[PDB]
RNA sequence: UCUUUUAUCGAGAGGU
C-alpha cells in the first residue's frame, strides 16, 4: 500500500513518484509488452 | 592577598560560537511522513537522537 | 474551542 510508498510535493505545484510506483508501473508495462509477443507473431528470438 | 599576580594585557579574539545559537528543546512539534518519528534539525523544533 | 504548514537527493565547510 501506498503508506510504503510516498508521494513528495516538491514546489507544491510539482510532485514526483517514489521510485517503487515508477518500478512497478515499468514491470507492467514490461508485462503488457510480454502478453502480445507470444499471442501472435512471434520471432522466437524477440520472445526470451 | 598572600601571594602575587601576573598581570598584563595580552591579544584576545572571539570566536563565532553563540550559546545563542545552540541551546534547543522540543515538547510536540512535526513529525515525518514515512516513519512518523520525530525529524532532523534545529530550525525545525526537531528531536535528539 | 480548537487547531496551523518546514520537500528531495547529493556535495562540501565545520564543532567536541
Amino acid at each position: 500500500p501506498p503508506q510504503v510508498r510516498p508521494s513528495i510535493a516538491m514546489d507544491e505545484t510539482t510532485q514526483g513518484q517514489d521510485d517503487l510506483t515508477h518500478k512497478l508501473s515499468d514491470i507492467l508495462k514490461a508485462n503488457i509488452n510480454v502478453q502480445k509477443l507470444e499471442m501472435d507473431g512471434s520471432p522466437q528470438h524477440i520472445i526470451n | 592577598l598572600m601571594a602575587q599576580v601576573f598581570f598584563g594585557p595580552t591579544y584576545y579574539q572571539r570566536l563565532r560560537h553563540m550559546v545563542d545559537d545552540k541551546i534547543h528543546a522540543r515538547a510536540r512539534g512535526p513529525v515525518q511522513v514515512l516513519t512518523r518519528q520525530p525529524v532532523e534539525g534545529r530550525s525545525r523544533d526537531g528531536g535528539l537522537r
